[PDB]
RNA sequence: CUAGCUAGCAGUGGCGCCCGAACAGGGACUUGA
């Protein structure tokens, strides 16, 4: 093994922890004995340790498939002391991410963790002992923290003259797997394997639809795994822990699952008897069967060609997104629902799915695709042109399909003849909460209402509620409090507190409406008017 | 050569922040010139024996179709400060706001000729990015001082006046500032007398092989804009109101403002699109605002010490106010900026503000940019032509300053 | 160090407890109208 090693450093002020090995039983001793001969003769472990002040904990157990017992190696101790490595590892390809390669294969090299060797100036931290004698590793050892990153590294180090023998060779690399293809014939392919085994084999490496962590690899497509559901009554925690993970391994990919059912009726549920109860997991559990009944099937990426991106709007605050590259063609779908911020509306979740798609774009397939919006090009312009932040979008066109994305409704920025002049305001104590409303008018036709367990800024709202509930045709209103002029002027359709809700839903059956803004307590028209009137006895 | 020893402060470690993905044609270009790079001894590759890591995009360079590759090292500067700041400084000459000219140059080139520490390399460990994280992240290693880190002026900053020791003797009025790896000259001559200068200067620079091809500004045209206001025939109550609110909210800034004769005015609850008669009195305080609101805020320093604060809001149409500031409502230049997409107008403005508060007081202020978070840190690296990152937030704006402006 | 004198591995993925880090809502301190 010629392959160059890694400088290994430790924490600055620190050393091998010492370990006290506990004395363990006799039938596992033999086994241990022999399998350290074993490993001896084949030289990767050597054993000096004639004043080496150091130890580490011995292991055994066997494991599934009862054959024979292994030892095991531990280091709870020893990692906890030795210097943090870089973890190049730091996410999950996608199957839609890949390449159209003809002449495909797949290959693995196991037990290759003793194919590398270890830093002689470290091999002093690897105390393996037994009742005595010690056995110091020699190469790289099983549970060591910076084993995979090593062994990456040193797989990246020894592959790179081979990627630059055949650079027009697409290699895709992980912990052990060795995705190769190309567009060669049967013949060439073969005899560029037996040349990547051959240019393994220079170091001693062992070279001996497809499974990428539960996916399937077609030569012509790729689609998921057809998950299944068992059809009893009971469900242990271990059927509970597994199911769980199957919804949500399978949600990742199809649209309308969720795991709400199960979270809220899986709480508290520590034992593994306990039979959770109802109709709506029967119905969320149909639903996620008549889903899974068909399988989605995707299409590899092209580099050649573009790839275009559209978005359909399905109602209550959710929006699923399609990426293709041809009609009816799509690579993978999915679905986006957060409410992100306390009030929404449709052009803001819009931009927030756009900048997500845009995001997962340039994650997976490092370009931006061209958008299919439902909207229109002078909605848009007059959206981002009268909006109080910067908001951009790449280019991008129109396709007409209900629902249509538009605007219940605009404001203004000039009064209107005709109008009427309405102040309100309203406040509450800190301690009853029992504040009132109310407001003025030319005629005056005002009305003042209580309220219960009330905040200031709700009863703000409520005054400009009662408001525009007797207004007339095209009114005009005017108040103090920033929060309500900050809440209009962003005009939301969902919110999560529904006095805006109901607000805007008895505001856009209106046609025209001004809002305006004055300081508070200056005595500004009826500002000061509707404050004596309203703080009777909650002032003082 | 004998690289200055320079350390880290105790108690704080090296930067280990993620990296954002990046696109593949911006990859083709770092590979493209990374290869070169280590041919050329610059850099050199390494493994997970070190767990800093600093983030590495690409930029689109103007008046060329080079990709000029830069490190993000604000982390790395924000923990390093101490040692540039009291070690081996340089001061702020307060001449070059006063001239007629500037030009902008860069001297990465005379950084890409010396050796770095060894002890050091470990902290300046830059990573590039990969497609689909198929393959692993080819990581590299600094071997020369490199661009973004403020400290490579610090101790270069000898051999650099050594070398314009020469050429400044004979012109006296010729002022050389360079916080960062960016090299300004000040010049108070004509056009042409300033081209001439600037090429000699090239000549001067290039002497030593640095490859060097907004570009000219000028400093004399940066006035103070105070806060204007509307003076028509025609007031209504909605002009008044919006009048009365402004000069409220502005009476933090200017203390001597009484709401005195305005408030009688509108004391008789009517409608708002009606007019009503302005009397004198109410027209006299109107004129003292008036004639108070051109005069400058006076009490307004300078604090070389405390950090340096420039919003900046969006009013529509390219429409862009910033206001620059050490202490709340304690502002210090103000301004304008329009008549130039909507982040390209917006990463011109705020290279403007960094640039004008460079030349005038030579410390990156922290931004405030209302726009959203994962939007901007997306779409930042689309325009953006300068070589160094400032510091900067994601802070919303409150619906008045909207009417600071028309 | 943990679990009932005795027994006591790690990594990958998943669903479950506590703390910290980001966004949104309620109280105290300080400064002015």
């Amino acid at each position: 093994s010629p392959i160059e090693t890694v400088p290994v450093k430790l924490k600055p002020g620190m050393d091998g922890p010492k370990v006290k090995q506990w004395p363990l039983t006799e039938e596992k001793i033999k086994a241990l004995v022999e399998i350290c001969t074993e490993m001896e003769k084949e030289g990767k472990i050597s054993k000096i340790g004639p004043e080496n002040p150091y130890n580490t904990p011995v292991f055994a157990i066997k494991k599934k498939d009862s054959t024979k017992w292994r030892k095991l190696v531990d280091f709870r101790e020893l990692n906890k002391r030795t210097q943090d490595f870089w973890e190049v590892q730091l996410g999950i390809p996608h199957p839609a991410g890949l390449k159209k390669k003809k002449s495909v294969t797949v290959l693995d090299v196991g037990d290759a963790y003793f194919s590398v060797p270890l830093d002689e100036d470290f091999r002093k931290y690897t105390a393996f002992t037994i009742p005595g004698i010690r056995y110091q590793y020699n190469v790289l050892p099983q549970g060591w923290k910076g084993s995979p990153a090593i062994f990456q590294s040193s797989m990246t180090k020894i592959l790179e003259p081979f990627k630059k023998q055949n650079p027009d060779i697409v290699i895709y690399q992980y912990m052990d797997d060795l995705y190769v293809g190309s567009d060669l014939e049967i013949g060439q392919h073969r005899t560029k394997i037996e040349e990547l085994r051959q240019h393994l084999l220079r170091w001693g490496l062992t070279t001996p639809p497809f499974l990428w962590m539960g996916y399937e690899l077609h030569p012509d497509k790729w689609t998921v795994q057809p998950i299944v559901l068992p059809e009893k009554d009971s469900w242990t925690v271990n059927d509970i822990c597994k199911l769980v993970g199957k919804l949500n391994w399978a949600s990742q990919i199809y649209p309308g699952i969720k795991v709400r059912q199960l979270s809220k009726l899986l709480r508290g549920t520590k034992a593994l008897t306990e039979v959770i109860p109802t109709e709506e997991a029967e119905l969320e559990l149909a639903e996620n069967r008549e889903i899974l009944k068909e399988p989605v099937h995707g299409v590899y990426y092209d580099p050649s060609k573009d790839l275009i991106a559209e978005i359909q709007k399905q109602g209550q605050g959710q929006w699923t997104y399609q990426i293709y590259q041809e009609p009816f063609k799509n690579l993978k779908t999915g679905k986006y629902a957060r409410m992100r911020g306390a009030h929404t509306n449709d052009v803001k979740q819009l931009t927030e799915a756009v900048q997500k798609i845009t995001t997962e774009s340039i994650v997976i397939w490092g370009k931006t695709p061209k958008f299919k919006l439902p909207i229109q090009k002078e909605t848009w312009e007059t959206w981002w042109t009268e909006y109080w932040q910067a908001t951009w979008i790449p280019e991008w066109e129109f396709v007409n399909t209900p629902p249509l994305v538009k605007l219940w409704y605009q404001l203004e920025k000039e009064p209107i003849v005709g109008a009427e002049t309405f102040y309100v305001d309203g406040a509450a104590n800190r301690e009853t909460k029992l504040g009132k409303a109310g407001y003025v008018t030319n005629k005056g036709r005002q009305k003042v209402v209580p309220l219960t367990n009330t905040t200031n800024q709700k009863t703000q709202l409520q005054a400009i509620y009662l408001a525009l509930q007797d207004s007339g045709l095209e009114v005009n209103i005017v108040t103090d409090s920033q929060y309500a002029l900050g809440i209009i002027q962003a005009q939301p359709d969902k919110s999560e507190s529904e006095l805006v809700n109901q607000i805007i839903e008895q505001l856009i059956k209106k046609e025209k409406v001004y809002l305006a803004w004055v300081p508070a307590h200056k005595g500004i028209g009826g500002n000061e008017q509707v404050d004596k009137l309203v703080s009777a006895g909650i002032r003082k | 050569i004998e690289t200055v020893p320079v350390k880290l402060k105790p108690g704080m470690d090296g930067p280990k922040v993620k990296q954002w993905p990046l696109t593949e044609e911006k990859i083709k270009a770092l590979v493209e010139i990374c290869t070169e790079m280590e041919k050329e001894g610059k850099i050199s590759k390494i493994g997970p024996e070190n767990p800093y890591n600093t983030p590495v995009f690409a930029i689109k360079k103007k008046d060329s179709t080079k990709w000029r590759k830069l490190v993000d090292f604000r982390e790395l500067n924000k923990r390093t400060q101490d040692f540039w700041e009291v070690q081996l400084g340089i001061p702020h000459p307060a001449g070059l706001k006063k001239k007629k000219s500037v030009t902008v140059l860069d001297v990465g080139d005379a950084y890409f000729s010396v050796p770095l520490d060894e002890d050091f390399r470990k902290y300046t460990a830059f990573t590039i990015p990969s497609i689909n994280n198929e393959t692993p992240g080819i990581r590299y290693q600094y071997n020369v001082l490199p661009q973004g880190w403020k400290g490579s002026p610090a101790i270069f900053q000898s051999s650099m006046t050594k070398i314009l020791e020469p050429f400044k003797k004979q012109n006296p009025d010729i002022v050389i500032y360079q916080y960062m790896d960016d090299l300004y000259v000040g010049s108070d001559l004509e056009i042409g007398q300033h081209r001439t200068k600037i090429e000699e200067l090239r000549q001067h620079l290039l002497r030593w092989g640095l490859t060097t091809p907004g570009y000219e500004l000028h400093p004399d045209k940066w006035t103070v804009q105070p806060i204007v206001l509307p003076e028509k025939d025609s007031w209504t109550v909605n002009d008044i109101q919006k009048l009365v609110g402004k000069l409220n909210w502005a009476s933090q800034i200017y203390p001597g403002i009484k709401v005195r004769q305005l408030s009688k005015l509108l004391r008789g609850t009517k409608a708002l699109t009606e007019v009503i008669p302005l009397t004198e009195e109410a027209e006299l305080e109107l004129a003292e605002n008036r004639e108070i609101l051109k005069e400058p805020v006076h009490g307004v320093y300078y604090d070389p010490s405390k950090d340096l604060i420039a919003e900046i809001q969006k009013q529509g149409q390219g429409q862009w106010t910033y206001q620059i500031y050490q202490e709340p409502f304690k502002n210090l230049k103000t301004g304008k900026y329009a008549r130039m997409n909507d982040v390209k107008q917006l990463t011109e403005a705020v290279q403007k503000i960094t640039t004008e508060s460079i030349v005038i007081w030579g410390k990156t202020p922290k931004f405030k940019l209302p726009i959203q978070k994962e939007t901007w840190e997306t779409w930042w690296t689309e325009y953006w032509q300068a070589t160094w990152i400032p510091e900067w937030e994601f802070v919303n704006t409150p619906p008045l300053v909207k009417l600071w402006y028309q």
